[PDB]
């Protein structure tokens, strides 16, 4: 539900940033704002019933310090009027996903049973380039819970060769 | 009644296999836990790269 | 948490990010946003009067009945 | 002890080898048997989804950012954070002449504890009825064994006849008698129980086994403790098992029990998925739920069955008969579900409570029970004979308002009442004892020609039973001649009349 | 220029297009992978359109590419569609091959304007004695066949088609809107047997298809009938077409099922807000114009035998006649089984049918509805104690009830292929004589199952 | 770890845990500062669960820490619960000290599989004329006492306990679900005044408690009964177990009160969409299996004297013998108020009760039905318009209606006359004579509040 | 007071023994009398038992009447 | 009599399950089958694991 | 005697709560061994007031638009 309501704001923000050539600044600002609104004390001080939307926008300007502009101020003002300030993190996530998609860069996560060295990581990176992307951002994660094998997670696509073989064989046994 | 006897025979023969398979699988898991090394891990992950 | 308003559109939000001047484009021009079952929702039309007679591009005629916060049923 | 070893060895060595990319998702919300998933961008509507614990779901709502799916097991073992996978399959059940005599769950899992079911075929649960071009007219009779139904509301092969009435009036008894009467017709039966406590299902199964009618019947049981998904899916999975026989030249007969409970289960499923309700809080598409189920019961031509089997069953034609059962509240047939169901079926059989208490069992109401197939679904002799019964009941029903005032009337209407009461008394019948067509023919003929006009009303049932027994004893060849074919000539009428006269003269019931 | 499916709920699909290219309302969309076809219902902003599916909604993913056609659903029309069976989109389903024509029309069109209405109201005569006397049809009118238990209402329909065809070379269209497949097949085989299939075009939504089919089969049939009418041959004059809709009740419920999901609040008994709008849009194209005419016969289903709910109540505003079949009249041996007292028409007016016709009809109705009242008295006392008057009424009413019987030509079995098609003048003469009393001495069994008065005289003299 | 409260809406708390340690669906949670116990119902995701409270929710803040037990509600079972009063959570409330058992069982459990379904038909004579004649019981079958408000369900149940449980050699369980506390105290002191307190175990979640208590209370009551059923003593057989529930309707009513708070759309009238399923899950555990037999008696409330209401209309399918009480009969002075035309049983067939009993019962029902049909004519017209047979039937039917009255052993407080216990043979013999007409000379006032047929003759002679 | 529908589930335990033993099935007597009088409005026979019951029900009904603010003992 | 025969069958079933216990411990070397056989026989190294 | 008054012009909350205040006032004697007697007047109007309170909170009603827990009230 929250992700659904964040489609138009994220798409508009990304379109404006791409057309103005300032995607990095918007990415930094959006991450900062998401972190700020995630905070408990700041959110409590933000949802005070006496504050007009202009007050909330000014508070965001103060906490953001630099990296602010008329674009970000207008975006926050538009969000505040419709009371959609609470869903900033989803907007940030959508914006990051759109920026990664436009750059032909996809994120992957490689989970193994042992820590990996450089050559295996480079080999897997080269192999995943056959998905025909710009680059893969491999974030390796060790799991002693597994026994052996590596599971790679790219979006909703997963490739498994680990102990899940045991469960797959168990189901066929029974 | 004879059919019931036959169904009992089939039921017992089906039932035993479940415990047999469960114990075999558990023993297999114990063997794989006993084996602790990365060379097998390294060997088959390198296998997977070309398997793609 | 309420549903999306007719005024929450990617293009409209991009324009709003652009600038907030012209007072919603001279307050006497609109833009259709929804069409269904003989009802049309317009965005803009600040000077719309309850019961006013609205004219579209094709040469038709409407009549503003709902003057809501951010849209104008007709 | 070694055959199992060889099987497991070859199976282990056969597969479980490769690695395959899959499309996953994460459980988010779990409540009341409904599960939501973030992900599954490739999920199909109606696709079967697996969970980590081995449970299986079905995707119903494909929203913009979530997928609502029912659970086909018990959902109490699922937790948020677990993962779901898409299998790219659809629900399928085993079919064949191996489910005869077995009791199966809604998915074809044996629950009677008589070992596994060895079925060589699996068929989809969601199918489409054959087009209008492949059908054929309904001109073959299905005997139920009741003197009232077979003479006034006939049922053919391929028809869809509804059984509707208040609670505890004998709907299930009529359905079970219809199943029992098919001992010699050689048509396979399928009985589907929806939302019934397991004790009643067990009692029905035992009663079918006592009479030997279980040798050709398959029982699908979705009891009252089963999840709503099973009660929603059971009729379709029974209809597939029935359709196995239709597409191969043989005849079948399927009885859906309490489609009202299927409608209730589907209403519960739809309301929890936040779909808008309509009248009586039902979803808007209940009609489409029942229509695509009942429309599959039909009769297909020899060309269709020849095409389906690639020339193996050239000669014959298939069929499938349905007997849906509905229950009404205080005889309110204007409710939603009964109004929907009455529109689809080719007739109905109303059972009345007031008639049931008064002794008329079965309580078939002849005033408002119809059969659109009509005379074409009857054998020649019963078709020729039922006219007298129908007109006698019509006349007795036109003036039933004066029944208590027979003392103050003319002679014609008093005679009409005298005959109508007797014919009404004739329609009574016991349970679990069906009549072959010869018994019905003899009784109806004895009623038509006024041979019952001189016997008091209180003794008609004994008269009829004694007459049928007398014919069974003395006139076996004639009875078998009528039962085997159904002819009606001057010879048959003369023999029947001679037998009736000799009975009245020399038997003294 | 193409979009993706983003939401599937039941039969309501959603597609997201580029904001510059968004299809109009009632456009036709074709999913790339499969043979499913969508049509647009609303526009929700952001280039999102909400549609319904004309066929299998099972096996459809999300994010499945969809292309547009930029035009409404177009169906084949012409003389090449005679004798075929077609679904909603115009695809043959009789497996006889592709339809060999190239003329196509959109199924959604505006109703005829006020200016081009017919200057007069002609009278259409069939030959059935009951209908032509008590419930006369109108040229380009609208006729409903209410009520009736399991009876030969289909027999009545094919009798009507045979009568209209053998009398007039005008074509016909049959559009089963949510019809039982058994009855449709029986109808098709009967048309094939009687060699009338050369003059009928058929459309079928078979009651187990998504509601888009059961919603638009009627419009497809109506478009075909419109093309048949508008064709002007060899003079400059259009034909006179006949259109059947085998169940108009299914048309309303087909939209009722999709109404809730489309985002509309309910109404009085749960119907859609636009019930009257949909019925008017469908029923306002069936009219007689300056060039040609479309006359229609529509079987109507009354749920729970209660005709005060909106579904038949909104139909009653459009009907020009109501023929009410009955169980009992068919039981008594009267085959056509039209109820004389209940079945009425708006066309029974001395201005349009003359004065003798109207007076004869009124006298017959009065006699019948007095005899119906004498029933309880006859049953209690008997025929002896009635006055000398009201015995003549009983005898003449029984004779009239018998004389409404009719042998059906298409039967050809148990009857003897007895096509009668009596002229209206013969029936008027006969009933005037019967009411006056010139035939009061003839046994009532003579008036049974014959046509004109010559035949009843011959039968009475023979016996 | 531990969570904290974030909403309190009536009886539906909801807690936020860490993303890793969310509890299961039916786990049990304990508020740190107080004794309130929570049972999870839904799992809303994002580390939030939605529970209901097993106590009063007055004076609960937002932010109180909550710890989990990682196990469902567990109640004690065994012989140590015999002669003890217990609440929802199985804590003794009779102030006799803690229970001396260690056994535990979760109250949420799956029903017995279809394979283990033993159904028997061994008659059970209760000594009540109408119950024995019309709707016989069966040892091991489920019984229900339908009726309005104040027509005598509880009195009939306490009568059936007196006639059976006192002579019963076997354990019992009484589970009060939302009823008068006074009735519970009276029952406890009645059992303790006699010496049969060592054969019953009592569970009382009564009508003064929050809906959480009334909801999950029957589950404990039959959790004890399940253990009593599925138990074997060495060199001994299973023990026959009785089970009495009072107003099982309150179980669904307490689910309706917390329906909307759990975020569900309301069903037809006001009920929750999961009415049928949440009734079946409970009702399927009461059956008797291959080991042990549970005889069940249940009083079922009927809202607003309406047998069509969704809950009583849903309960009918789960019972073997249904006894329906009527307010008209009770207002007519006849006690018990059992309606002879709505009471049914699967045990009333010739192959179980014999030919003679079946014929007598059917004849009695036929006479009562014909009198019920004649009741309308004798109101507008007089009694003297009927024939002689109809007048005879009216007199016999009034005598039959009177003869079903009976003084109970427990109702002598209200009236004063001592109770009677009529064997089945006396009932059959009396009704056979009454149908044969032998007692046409006895005034109908002699059939009122008497035992066997001899008391009728004695009372007639005294008059 | 409608003697047909009115009860005290406490019963005779809530009154002194005098009233406890005097008042028997008075309420049920009136309950049956109401129905008997409603059924026998047009009875032309009136056998002696029904006549006695109807002549006693009226006595009992007319017996229970008193005025505002008139407490008995 | 069926109880007599099946109480012989089950009394043999302890021995049959011992047989298949040996057989399943031998199948426990299908943890090699799941494996690419990087350790083609890793179980033979130590097979103390006690299974029925 | 003590009289607790919640008239027809009083807010629906006061009518909803009046019988509970009366019962609390009456229970002072019961807990201390002294008998008491309380008379609620027109509980139907309390039910109407509670229905008004619940409907304004947008709670789905049951029969006759009474809230789900009108029995527990
Ligand atoms: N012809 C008959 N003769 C005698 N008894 C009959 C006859 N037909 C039906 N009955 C009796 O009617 C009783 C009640 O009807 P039945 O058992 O068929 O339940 P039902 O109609 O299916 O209702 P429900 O769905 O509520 O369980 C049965 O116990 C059966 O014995
Ligand atoms: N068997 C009986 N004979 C005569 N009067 C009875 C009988 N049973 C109950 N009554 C009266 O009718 C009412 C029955 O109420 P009760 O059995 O206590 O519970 P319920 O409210 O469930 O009907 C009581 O007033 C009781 O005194
Ligand atoms: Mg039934
Ligand atoms: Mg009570």
């Amino acid at each position: 539900e929250l992700l659904t309501l964040a489609r138009p704001y994220a798409k508009a923000a990304f379109a404006y940033a791409s057309e103005q050539g300032a995607t990095d600044n918007w990415s930094n600002a959006l991450q900062v704002l998401s972190a700020a609104v995630q905070d408990e004390a700041f959110s409590a001080y933000l949802n005070r019933p006496e504050l007009t939307p202009a007050e909330q926008v000014k508070l965001f300007a103060k906490v953001l310090g630099e990296d602010q502009s008329q674009a970000v101020s207008n975006f926050l003002t538009l969000l505040a009027d419709n009371d959609r300030l609470v869903l900033l993190p989803e907007i940030a996530a959508e914006y990051e996903q759109l920026k990664s998609q436009n750059n032909n860069n996809v994120d992957v996560v490689i989970e193994s049973a042992f820590p990996l060295t450089a050559e295996q990581e480079q080999l897997l990176k080269s192999a995943l380039e056959k998905r025909f992307n710009s680059t893969v951002t491999v974030s390796v994660e060790v799991k002693p819970e597994l026994i052996a094998g590596v599971v790679i997670r790219a979006g909703d696509q997963v490739i498994d060769d680990s102990a899940l073989n045991k469960l797959e064989k168990m189901r066929t046994r029974l | 009644a004879k059919e019931a006897v036959d169904q009992e025979i089939n039921s017992a023969r089906e039932e035993l296999r479940q415990q047999v398979a469960a114990l075999a699988v558990t023993g297999a898991e114990k063997i794989l836990n006993q084996q602790v090394d990365a060379e097998a891990h390294n060997a088959m992950l390198s296998q997977l790269a070309a398997k793609l | 948490m309420q549903q999306l308003n007719p005024s929450e559109i990617s293009a409209l939000i991009k324009q709003r990010i652009g600038d907030l001047d012209t007072s919603a484009t001279a307050k006497n021009e609109g833009t259709i946003v929804m069409v269904s079952d003989g009802i049309v929702r317009i965005h803009g039309l600040a000077d719309a009067m309850y019961g006013e007679m609205i004219e579209f591009d094709g040469g038709l005629f409407g009549m503003a009945l709902n003057l809501e916060q951010d849209s104008v049923g007709a | 002890p070694s055959e199992i070893s060889a099987l497991i060895k070859q199976r282990i060595g056969d597969l479980d080898t490769s690695a395959t990319a899959k499309n996953e998702g994460t459980i988010v919300m779990v409540s009341d048997g409904i599960v939501r998933i973030h992900g599954l961008a490739d999920a199909m509507y109606g696709e079967m989804i697996e969970f980590d614990g081995g449970l299986f779901g079905m995707a119903l709502n494909l929203e913009q950012d979530s997928v609502g799916a029912v659970v086909l097991g018990n959902y109490l073992s699922l937790q948020e954070g677990q993962k779901a996978r898409c299998t790219g399959r659809v629900l399928e059940v085993p079919v064949g002449p191996e489910l005869l005599g077995r009791v199966v769950d809604a998915l074809g899992n044996p629950i009677d504890g008589k070992g596994p079911i060895d079925a060589k075929l699996t068929d989809a649960v969601e199918k489409v009825a054959p087009g209008v071009i492949w059908r054929q007219s309904v001109d073959q009779p299905v005997q139920t064994g009741y003197k009232s139904v077979d003479t006034m509301i006939p049922v053919g092969r391929g028809q869809r006849e509804l059984i509707i009435g208040d609670r505890q009036t004998g709907k299930t008894a009529m359905a079970i008698d219809a199943i029992i009467a098919q001992k010699n017709s050689g048509i396979k039966c399928v009985y589907v129980a929806i939302g019934q406590k397991q004790s009643t299902i067990a009692n029905v199964v035992r009663k079918l086994e006592e009479t030997g009618a279980m040798a050709y019947t398959t029982v699908v049981a979705a009891a009252a403790a089963d999840p709503a998904a099973m009660q929603y899916l059971a009729p379709y999975s029974g209809c597939t098992m029935g359709e196995y026989f239709r597409d191969r030249g043989e005849d079948a007969l399927i009885i859906y029990d309490d489609l009202s409970k299927q409608a209730v289960a589907y209403r519960q499923i739809s309301l929890l998925l936040r779909r808008p309700p309509g009248r009586e809080a039902y979803p808007g598409d209940v009609f489409y739920l029942h229509s695509r189920l009942l429309e599959r019961a039909s009769r297909v031509s020899a060309e269709y069955v020849e095409k389906f089997t690639n020339g193996a069953v050239t000669g014959k034609t298939g069929s499938l008969t349905a007997l849906p059962i509905i229950e009404t509240q205080a005889g309110d047939v204007s409710a939603f579900v009964p109004t929907n169901v009455i529109s689809i079926t080719d007739g109905q059989i109303f059972l009345e409570t007031s008639l049931f208490n008064a002794g008329i069992r079965p309580a078939v109401n002849a005033g408002i029970s119809v059969s659109r197939v009509g005379g074409s679904a009857q054998t020649k002799i019963i078709k020729k004979l039922s006219g007298g019964i129908r007109t006698a009941l019509a006349q007795y029903r036109e003036l039933a308002a004066f029944a208590q005032f027979a003392s103050d009337l003319d002679e014609a209407t008093r005679k009409q009442l005298e005959h109508g009461q007797r014919v009404t008394e004739l329609m009574k019948q016991k349970q679990y004892a069906p009549y072959s067509i010869a018994d019905q023919a003899v009784s109806v003929y004895a009623s038509n020609e006024g041979y019952m006009a001189d016997v008091e009303v209180k003794k008609i049932v004994d008269f009829d039973a004694a007459l049928i027994a007398y014919f069974r004893s003395e006139y076996a060849p004639l009875m078998k001649q009528i039962d085997e074919t159904g002819d009606y000539n001057k010879d048959i009428e003369a023999a029947i009349k001679a037998g009736i006269e000799s009975f009245k003269a020399t038997q003294t019931y | 220029s193409s979009g993706r499916i983003i939401q599937i709920i039941g039969a309501v699909i959603d597609v997201e297009f580029e904001r510059t290219s968004v299809p109009k309302i009632y456009d036709a969309l074709q999913v790339d992978g499969t043979e499913t076809t969508l049509e647009v219902q609303q526009q929700l902003g952001d280039g999102v359109v909400r549609t319904i599916a004309m066929g299998s909604t099972e096996g459809l993913k999300r994010g499945l590419t969809v292309t547009s056609t930029n035009a409404p659903i177009s169906v084949p029309v012409g003389t090449a569609t005679l004798g075929r069976i077609m679904d909603v989109l115009g695809r043959p389903i009789d497996e006889a091959g592709p339809v060999a024509t190239e003329e196509r029309l959109p199924i959604h069109r505006q109703a005829p304007s006020y200016a081009e209405q017919a200057a007069s109201t002609d009278l259409l005569e069939t030959g059935i004695k009951v209908i032509d006397l008590l419930c006369p049809f109108a040229k380009g009118g609208k006729v409903g066949l209410f009520g009736g238990a399991g009876v030969g209402k289909t027999v009545n329909m094919m009798e009507l088609i045979n009568n209209i065809a053998k009398a007039h070379s005008g074509l016909s269209v049959f559009a089963g809107v949510g019809e039982r497949t058994r009855e449709g097949n029986d109808f098709y085989h009967e048309m094939k047997d009687s060699n009338v299939l050369d003059k009928v075009a058929m459309v079928y939504g078979q009651m187990n298809e998504p509601p888009g089919n059961r919603l638009r089969v009627a419009l497809t049939g109506l478009t075909m009938a419109e093309y048949f009418r508008d064709e002007k041959d060899e003079n400059g004059k259009g034909r006179d077409v006949l259109l059947f809709v085998d169940n108009i009740y299914r048309y309303t419920l087909a939209g009722t099922e999709v109404s809730a999901l489309l985002g509309r609040m309910p109404s009085a008994v749960g119907y859609q807000p636009t019930l009257a709008e949909e019925m008017g849009v469908l029923q306002e194209r069936i009219t007689s114009t300056k060039s040609g005419s479309i006359t229609s016969i529509q079987a109507v289903y009354v749920p729970a035998d209660d005709l005060t709910d909106p579904s038949p109540a909104t139909t009653f505003a459009h009907l020009d006649a109501t023929v009410v079949l009955s169980r009992d009249i068919a039981s008594s041996g009267i085959y056509p089984a039209i109820d004389p007292l209940d079945s009425t028409s708006r066309q029974l007016d001395p201005l349009v049918v003359g004065q003798e016709h109207y007076e004869i009809a009124r006298a017959v109705q009065n006699v019948l509805q007095r005899y119906k009242e004498l029933k309880d008295i006859i049953a209690i006392l008997g025929m002896d104690e009635l006055a000398e008057e009201d015995k003549l009424v009983v005898y003449r009413a029984r004779k009239i009830q018998r004389f409404f019987s009719q042998p059906f030509h298409v039967a050809e079995v148990f009857t003897g292929a007895p096509g009668k098609l009596v002229p209206l003048k013969e029936t008027i003469r006969g009933f005037k004589g019967l009411l006056a009393g010139e035939y009061d001495h003839i046994p009532e069994q003579a008036f049974y199952m014959v046509g004109g008065i010559d035949e009843v005289i011959a039968k009475a003299e023979k016996l």
